DNA sequence: GCATCCGTGAGTCCAGGG
DNA sequence: TATAATGGGAGCTGTCACGGATGC
Protein backbone atom coordinates (compact mmCIF):
# COMPACT_ATOMS: atom_id res chain seq x y z
CA UNK A 1 0.00 0.00 0.00
CA UNK A 2 1.07 3.57 -0.95
CA UNK A 3 1.80 5.62 1.83
CA UNK A 4 -1.10 7.36 3.47
CA UNK A 5 -3.46 5.69 1.53
CA UNK A 6 -5.94 3.72 3.33
CA UNK A 7 -7.38 0.51 2.50
CA UNK A 8 -11.23 0.47 0.04
CA UNK A 9 -12.13 -2.61 2.50
CA UNK A 10 -11.03 -3.61 6.71
CA UNK A 11 -9.67 -6.32 8.22
CA UNK A 12 -11.09 -9.56 8.32
CA UNK A 13 -13.44 -9.85 5.13
CA UNK A 14 -13.58 -12.15 2.11
CA UNK A 15 -13.15 -10.57 -1.01
CA UNK A 16 -13.76 -11.33 -4.32
CA UNK A 17 -11.15 -12.19 -7.65
CA UNK A 18 -10.39 -8.93 -9.17
CA UNK A 19 -11.94 -6.75 -6.60
CA UNK A 20 -10.25 -3.65 -6.15
CA UNK A 21 -8.34 -4.02 -2.64
CA UNK A 22 -7.54 -0.39 -2.37
CA UNK A 23 -7.73 2.50 -5.22
CA UNK A 24 -4.12 1.32 -6.98
CA UNK A 25 -5.39 -2.52 -6.11
CA UNK A 26 -6.69 -4.98 -7.30
CA UNK A 27 -7.05 -8.94 -6.03
CA UNK A 28 -6.11 -11.44 -7.93
CA UNK A 29 -7.68 -14.21 -6.26
CA UNK A 30 -10.50 -14.61 -3.65
CA UNK A 31 -10.85 -14.86 0.20
CA UNK A 32 -10.34 -13.60 3.35
CA UNK A 33 -7.93 -9.48 3.24
CA UNK A 34 -5.84 -9.46 6.43
CA UNK A 35 -4.38 -6.52 7.72
CA UNK A 36 -0.13 -6.27 7.76
CA UNK A 37 1.42 -3.46 9.89
CA UNK A 38 -1.55 -0.17 10.73
CA UNK A 39 0.53 2.85 10.72
CA UNK A 40 -2.26 4.24 12.17
CA UNK A 41 -4.79 3.17 14.81
CA UNK A 42 -8.01 4.94 15.71
CA UNK A 43 -9.58 4.53 18.77
CA UNK A 44 -13.05 5.69 19.33
CA UNK A 45 -13.35 6.17 23.28
CA UNK A 46 -17.17 6.18 24.01
CA UNK A 47 -18.76 9.07 26.58
CA UNK A 48 -21.97 8.73 27.97
CA UNK A 49 -22.81 12.10 29.55
CA UNK A 50 -25.86 14.16 30.46
CA UNK A 51 -26.77 17.79 29.10
CA UNK A 52 -28.99 20.25 28.62
CA UNK A 53 -30.86 22.42 26.09
CA UNK A 54 -34.13 25.35 26.00
CA UNK A 55 -36.39 25.59 23.12
CA UNK A 56 -39.28 27.30 22.30
CA UNK A 57 -42.52 25.22 22.88
CA UNK A 58 -43.86 25.87 20.02
CA UNK A 59 -40.70 24.63 18.05
CA UNK A 60 -40.19 21.23 19.56
CA UNK A 61 -41.15 17.90 18.24
CA UNK A 62 -41.51 15.85 21.74
CA UNK A 63 -40.65 12.54 21.68
CA UNK A 64 -39.12 9.98 23.96
CA UNK A 65 -35.35 9.66 22.74
CA UNK A 66 -33.77 10.91 19.39
CA UNK A 67 -31.90 8.96 16.90
CA UNK A 68 -28.75 10.16 14.78
CA UNK A 69 -30.00 12.17 12.08
CA UNK A 70 -33.47 13.16 13.39
CA UNK A 71 -35.28 16.66 13.08
CA UNK A 72 -35.37 17.41 17.13
CA UNK A 73 -37.16 20.83 16.50
CA UNK A 74 -38.15 23.24 13.82
CA UNK A 75 -37.70 27.62 14.28
CA UNK A 76 -40.15 29.81 11.90
CA UNK A 77 -37.41 32.41 13.22
CA UNK A 78 -33.74 32.70 14.13
CA UNK A 79 -33.70 32.06 18.57
CA UNK A 80 -31.19 32.60 20.76
CA UNK A 81 -30.44 29.91 23.38
CA UNK A 82 -29.02 31.65 26.40
CA UNK A 83 -26.85 30.80 28.98
CA UNK A 84 -29.02 29.77 32.70
CA UNK A 85 -25.53 30.42 34.62
CA UNK A 86 -21.93 31.94 34.88
CA UNK A 87 -18.96 30.60 34.08
CA UNK A 88 -16.37 30.10 31.99
CA UNK A 89 -17.09 28.54 28.74
CA UNK A 90 -15.42 24.74 27.54
CA UNK A 91 -16.49 24.17 23.64
CA UNK A 92 -15.85 20.91 22.30
CA UNK A 93 -17.18 20.78 18.33
CA UNK A 94 -17.51 17.40 17.73
CA UNK A 95 -17.69 15.99 13.86
CA UNK A 96 -21.47 18.07 13.97
CA UNK A 97 -22.94 19.78 16.64
CA UNK A 98 -21.24 20.75 20.17
CA UNK A 99 -20.88 20.46 23.53
CA UNK A 100 -20.88 23.47 26.11
CA UNK A 101 -19.45 23.18 29.59
CA UNK A 102 -19.97 26.34 31.99
CA UNK A 103 -17.50 26.04 34.97
CA UNK A 104 -16.79 28.18 38.17
CA UNK A 105 -13.48 27.71 39.81
CA UNK A 106 -12.97 24.10 39.32
CA UNK A 107 -15.68 22.66 39.41
CA UNK A 108 -18.61 22.63 36.05
CA UNK A 109 -21.64 23.77 36.52
CA UNK A 110 -23.66 23.59 33.26
CA UNK A 111 -23.55 21.38 30.34
CA UNK A 112 -25.52 22.16 27.44
CA UNK A 113 -25.63 20.77 24.12
CA UNK A 114 -25.80 22.10 20.65
CA UNK A 115 -27.20 19.89 17.68
CA UNK A 116 -27.30 20.57 14.12
CA UNK A 117 -28.46 24.09 13.02
CA UNK A 118 -26.73 25.95 16.03
CA UNK A 119 -24.11 28.13 15.14
CA UNK A 120 -22.20 28.69 18.69
CA UNK A 121 -21.34 32.44 19.11
CA UNK A 122 -18.92 31.72 22.32
CA UNK A 123 -15.32 30.97 21.72
CA UNK A 124 -13.35 28.54 23.95
CA UNK A 125 -12.37 30.07 27.51
CA UNK A 126 -14.62 33.00 26.98
CA UNK A 127 -16.62 34.53 30.29
CA UNK A 128 -20.44 34.29 29.94
CA UNK A 129 -22.69 35.60 32.24
CA UNK A 130 -26.59 34.22 32.84
CA UNK A 131 -28.59 35.34 30.03
CA UNK A 132 -26.33 36.28 27.78
CA UNK A 133 -26.32 34.34 23.87
CA UNK A 134 -24.41 31.19 24.10
CA UNK A 135 -25.36 29.71 20.21
CA UNK A 136 -28.01 30.55 17.45
CA UNK A 137 -30.47 27.93 16.28
CA UNK A 138 -31.59 29.10 12.76
CA UNK A 139 -34.20 26.36 12.28
CA UNK A 140 -35.19 22.44 10.89
CA UNK A 141 -32.08 21.80 14.03
CA UNK A 142 -31.73 18.01 14.00
CA UNK A 143 -29.35 15.37 16.07
CA UNK A 144 -25.78 15.25 14.70
CA UNK A 145 -25.15 11.54 12.67
CA UNK A 146 -21.99 10.71 15.51
CA UNK A 147 -24.37 11.13 18.81
CA UNK A 148 -28.07 9.31 19.98
CA UNK A 149 -30.01 10.97 22.61
CA UNK A 150 -30.65 7.64 24.43
CA UNK A 151 -33.41 9.37 26.97
CA UNK A 152 -35.44 12.75 27.10
CA UNK A 153 -36.74 14.53 30.03
CA UNK A 154 -38.49 17.85 29.17
CA UNK A 155 -39.52 20.35 31.83
CA UNK A 156 -42.36 23.10 30.77
CA UNK A 157 -41.78 26.85 32.00
CA UNK A 158 -43.39 29.57 30.71
CA UNK A 159 -43.36 29.39 26.66
CA UNK A 160 -40.46 27.20 26.61
CA UNK A 161 -38.64 23.41 26.97
CA UNK A 162 -35.55 22.93 29.01
CA UNK A 163 -34.76 19.07 27.61
CA UNK A 164 -32.14 17.07 30.15
CA UNK A 165 -30.59 15.05 27.41
CA UNK A 166 -28.80 11.31 28.16
CA UNK A 167 -26.31 11.52 25.17
CA UNK A 168 -24.11 8.86 24.26
CA UNK A 169 -21.54 9.32 21.48
CA UNK A 170 -17.87 8.43 20.79
CA UNK A 171 -15.16 10.79 20.37
CA UNK A 172 -11.92 9.39 18.26
CA UNK A 173 -8.17 9.95 18.99
CA UNK A 174 -5.74 8.88 16.35
CA UNK A 175 -1.97 7.07 17.23
CA UNK A 176 0.79 6.87 14.73
CA UNK A 177 2.42 3.33 14.66
CA UNK A 178 5.87 3.05 14.54
CA UNK A 179 7.68 0.09 12.42
CA UNK A 180 9.53 -1.41 15.72
CA UNK A 181 5.67 -1.53 17.38
CA UNK A 182 3.42 -4.19 17.31
CA UNK A 183 -0.70 -4.02 17.87
CA UNK A 184 -1.64 -5.71 20.05
CA UNK A 185 -5.69 -5.76 19.93
CA UNK A 186 -7.68 -6.76 17.49
CA UNK A 187 -9.85 -5.10 14.94
CA UNK A 188 -13.20 -3.82 16.38
CA UNK A 189 -12.10 -4.57 20.37
CA UNK A 190 -13.48 -3.22 23.84
CA UNK A 191 -10.56 -1.25 25.58
CA UNK A 192 -10.90 -0.50 29.29
CA UNK A 193 -8.88 1.93 31.41
CA UNK A 194 -5.62 0.54 31.25
CA UNK A 195 -5.68 -1.65 28.91
CA UNK A 196 -2.32 -2.22 25.95
CA UNK A 197 -2.85 -1.25 22.36
CA UNK A 198 0.27 -1.38 20.89
CA UNK A 199 3.18 -2.87 22.39
CA UNK A 200 6.82 -0.79 21.57
CA UNK A 201 10.69 -1.53 22.39
CA UNK A 202 10.19 0.81 25.11
CA UNK A 203 7.82 1.31 27.90
CA UNK A 204 7.72 4.67 27.48
CA UNK A 205 6.33 4.24 23.94
CA UNK A 206 3.76 2.15 24.34
CA UNK A 207 -0.12 2.67 23.95
CA UNK A 208 -2.39 2.21 27.14
CA UNK A 209 -6.08 2.71 27.10
CA UNK A 210 -7.20 5.77 28.39
CA UNK A 211 -10.80 4.81 28.84
CA UNK A 212 -13.53 2.48 27.52
CA UNK A 213 -13.63 2.99 23.47
CA UNK A 214 -13.32 0.50 20.42
CA UNK A 215 -10.68 0.21 18.21
CA UNK A 216 -10.17 0.95 14.51
CA UNK A 217 -7.23 -0.08 11.90
CA UNK A 218 -6.32 2.36 9.33
CA UNK A 219 -3.57 2.59 6.41
CA UNK A 220 -1.98 -1.06 6.45
CA UNK A 221 1.75 -1.08 5.54
CA UNK A 222 0.37 -3.75 2.70
CA UNK A 223 -2.48 -5.93 2.97
CA UNK A 224 -2.61 -10.10 2.64
CA UNK A 225 -5.64 -11.95 0.48
CA UNK A 226 -5.77 -14.95 1.78
CA UNK B 1 10.52 -12.43 -1.35
CA UNK B 2 12.91 -10.20 1.07
CA UNK B 3 11.66 -8.80 4.02
CA UNK B 4 10.64 -5.26 4.74
CA UNK B 5 11.69 -3.80 8.29
CA UNK B 6 8.11 -4.67 10.06
CA UNK B 7 8.34 -7.90 8.42
CA UNK B 8 11.79 -8.37 9.73
CA UNK B 9 11.09 -7.31 12.92
CA UNK B 10 7.86 -9.37 13.74
CA UNK B 11 9.28 -12.56 12.80
CA UNK B 12 12.32 -11.75 15.28
CA UNK B 13 9.71 -10.97 17.90
CA UNK B 14 7.97 -13.75 17.40
CA UNK B 15 11.45 -15.88 17.51
CA UNK B 16 11.91 -14.78 21.20
CA UNK B 17 8.92 -14.99 22.09
CA UNK B 18 8.25 -18.40 21.16
CA UNK B 19 11.86 -19.04 22.59
CA UNK B 20 10.78 -17.78 26.46
CA UNK B 21 7.30 -19.59 25.44
CA UNK B 22 9.39 -22.79 25.64
CA UNK B 23 11.17 -22.66 28.57
CA UNK B 24 7.61 -20.99 30.35
CA UNK B 25 6.50 -24.46 29.16
CA UNK B 26 9.76 -26.20 30.72
CA UNK B 27 8.96 -25.02 33.86
CA UNK B 28 5.26 -25.56 33.84
CA UNK B 29 5.44 -29.27 32.34
CA UNK B 30 9.00 -30.07 34.15
CA UNK B 31 9.86 -31.69 30.35
CA UNK B 32 12.91 -30.64 28.98
CA UNK B 33 13.08 -27.41 27.21
CA UNK B 34 14.75 -29.21 24.41
CA UNK B 35 12.60 -32.38 24.21
CA UNK B 36 9.64 -29.44 23.73
CA UNK B 37 11.51 -27.60 21.13
CA UNK B 38 12.05 -30.95 19.33
CA UNK B 39 8.17 -31.41 19.53
CA UNK B 40 7.22 -28.26 18.52
CA UNK B 41 9.53 -28.32 15.78
CA UNK B 42 7.97 -32.03 14.55
CA UNK B 43 4.88 -30.60 14.59
CA UNK B 44 5.95 -27.26 12.51
CA UNK B 45 7.89 -29.12 9.99
CA UNK B 46 5.50 -32.02 9.81
CA UNK B 47 6.24 -36.41 9.94
CA UNK B 48 7.81 -35.27 6.52
CA UNK B 49 10.95 -34.04 8.72
CA UNK B 50 10.60 -36.51 11.80
CA UNK B 51 14.06 -37.59 13.17
CA UNK B 52 16.31 -38.04 16.15
CA UNK B 53 18.45 -35.64 18.05
CA UNK B 54 21.75 -36.21 19.23
CA UNK B 55 21.19 -34.70 22.97
CA UNK B 56 17.61 -35.36 23.84
CA UNK B 57 17.66 -38.69 25.71
CA UNK B 58 14.61 -40.25 24.14
CA UNK B 59 14.32 -40.91 20.82
CA UNK B 60 12.22 -39.18 19.09
CA UNK B 61 9.70 -40.99 17.75
CA UNK B 62 6.11 -39.90 15.96
CA UNK B 63 4.70 -41.77 18.86
CA UNK B 64 6.48 -40.08 21.75
CA UNK B 65 6.31 -37.01 20.00
CA UNK B 66 2.39 -37.52 20.04
CA UNK B 67 2.33 -38.16 23.69
CA UNK B 68 4.22 -34.91 24.60
CA UNK B 69 1.56 -33.07 22.35
CA UNK B 70 -1.03 -34.53 24.11
CA UNK B 71 0.56 -33.72 27.43
CA UNK B 72 0.86 -30.26 25.76
CA UNK B 73 -2.77 -30.18 24.99
CA UNK B 74 -4.51 -31.22 28.00
CA UNK B 75 -3.14 -27.78 29.64
CA UNK B 76 -4.83 -25.00 31.28
CA UNK B 77 -5.88 -21.88 28.19
CA UNK B 78 -3.44 -19.78 30.27
CA UNK B 79 -0.85 -22.31 30.04
CA UNK B 80 -1.67 -23.89 26.65
CA UNK B 81 -1.44 -19.87 25.49
CA UNK B 82 2.35 -21.00 25.59
CA UNK B 83 1.76 -23.86 23.01
CA UNK B 84 0.82 -21.48 20.36
CA UNK B 85 3.48 -19.00 21.52
CA UNK B 86 6.27 -21.82 20.05
CA UNK B 87 4.76 -23.19 17.41
CA UNK B 88 4.28 -19.10 16.13
CA UNK B 89 8.25 -19.13 16.95
CA UNK B 90 9.32 -21.78 15.10
CA UNK B 91 7.30 -21.15 11.57
CA UNK B 92 8.67 -17.63 12.07
CA UNK B 93 12.20 -18.91 12.07
CA UNK B 94 11.56 -21.00 9.56
CA UNK B 95 10.35 -17.84 7.71
CA UNK B 96 12.98 -15.97 8.50
CA UNK B 97 16.03 -17.75 7.52
CA UNK B 98 14.24 -18.70 3.91
CA UNK B 99 13.62 -14.73 3.63
CA UNK B 100 17.69 -13.96 4.55
CA UNK B 101 19.37 -16.68 1.95
CA UNK B 102 20.42 -14.16 -0.64
CA UNK B 103 22.89 -12.60 2.47
CA UNK B 104 24.67 -15.51 2.72
CA UNK B 105 24.76 -16.08 -1.21
CA UNK B 106 26.34 -12.55 -1.66
CA UNK B 107 28.76 -13.20 1.01
CA UNK B 108 29.99 -16.95 -0.10
CA UNK B 109 30.84 -15.76 -3.80
CA UNK B 110 34.17 -13.90 -2.14
CA UNK B 111 35.31 -17.00 -0.83
C1' DG C 1 7.12 -45.23 -38.22
C1' DC C 2 9.81 -42.60 -39.82
C1' DA C 3 12.55 -40.28 -40.13
C1' DT C 4 16.13 -36.54 -37.45
C1' DC C 5 18.76 -35.00 -33.46
C1' DC C 6 21.40 -36.53 -29.53
C1' DG C 7 25.03 -38.66 -26.24
C1' DT C 8 29.11 -41.69 -26.01
C1' DG C 9 33.51 -44.11 -26.53
C1' DA C 10 37.09 -45.33 -29.85
C1' DG C 11 41.55 -44.81 -32.37
C1' DT C 12 49.12 -50.66 -33.55
C1' DC C 13 53.69 -51.56 -30.40
C1' DC C 14 57.80 -49.95 -27.54
C1' DA C 15 60.65 -46.17 -24.97
C1' DG C 16 61.04 -41.92 -21.40
C1' DG C 17 59.29 -38.14 -19.15
C1' DG C 18 61.72 -32.21 -19.12
C1' DT D 1 29.19 -11.81 18.38
C1' DA D 2 25.30 -6.05 16.63
C1' DT D 3 25.96 0.30 11.31
C1' DA D 4 24.49 -2.14 7.06
C1' DA D 5 25.25 -5.44 4.04
C1' DT D 6 20.08 -10.10 0.28
C1' DG D 7 20.49 -14.25 -6.98
C1' DG D 8 27.50 -16.61 -10.03
C1' DG D 9 30.68 -16.91 -13.42
C1' DA D 10 32.59 -19.37 -17.88
C1' DG D 11 32.61 -20.43 -22.02
C1' DC D 12 36.23 -22.18 -26.48
C1' DT D 13 35.25 -24.92 -31.35
C1' DG D 14 38.91 -28.73 -38.08
C1' DT D 15 36.32 -36.96 -35.68
C1' DC D 16 32.97 -40.63 -36.40
C1' DA D 17 29.82 -44.49 -36.32
C1' DC D 18 26.09 -46.03 -33.73
C1' DG D 19 22.33 -46.97 -30.38
C1' DG D 20 18.74 -44.67 -28.30
C1' DA D 21 15.84 -40.53 -28.01
C1' DT D 22 13.01 -36.92 -29.48
C1' DG D 23 9.92 -34.35 -33.14
C1' DC D 24 7.39 -34.96 -37.95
Amino acid sequence: LPPGVDALVKDGEEVVKGQELAPGVVSRLDGVALYRFPRRVRVEYVKKERAGLRLPLAAWVEKEAYKPGEILAELPEPYLFRAEEEGVVELKELEEGAFLVLRREDEPVATYFLPVGMTPLVVHGEIVEKGQPLAEAKGLLRMPRQVRAAQVEAEEEGETVYLTLFLEWTEPKDYRVQPHMNVVVPEGARVEAGDKIVAAIDPEEEVIAEAEGVVHLHEPASILVV
Amino acid sequence: PLLTLEEEVELARKVEEGMEAIKKLSEITGLDPDLIREVVRAKILGSARVRHIPGLKETLDPKTVEEIDQKLKSLPKEHKRYLHIAREGEAARQHLIEANLRLVVSIAKKY
